[PDB]
């Protein structure tokens, strides 16, 4: 008979560490603008003189 | 244990004390009531009912 043998807790301890890849590169640089509208409308000119 | 040898005798064998766990759960269910009363009941209740 051992005496403190089915009566020991275990303890996790304060050592989380976060192994995926999350990350945004490329978003991070785009110059984000807000836009209240329903759609993105702007001129393309082309030549014909 | 305690058992008994001779004053010249040769030291007993070995014997601890003992403990035991509990465990005792208790996460799984509840105890619950629904009533379902109207919004138009407790008007005509209150100029109802003496």
């Amino acid at each position: 008979a051992k005496l403190n043998l089915a009566v020991l807790n275990n303890v996790f301890s304060e050592l989380l560490t976060q192994e995926i890849n999350r990350s945004a590169t490329f978003l991070g640089l785009l110059s984000k603008y807000p836009e209240r509208k329903s759609n993105i409308q702007w001129g393309v000119g082309m030549g014909g003189t | 244990t305690a058992t008994g040898v001779a004053i010249t005798g040769s030291a007993p064998a070995a014997s601890m004390d003992a403990t035991l766990p509990a465990q005792l759960p208790i996460s799984a269910a509840s105890v619950q009531s629904t009533f379902t009363l109207n919004l138009k009941e407790i008007e005509e209740s209150k100029e109802q009912v003496t």
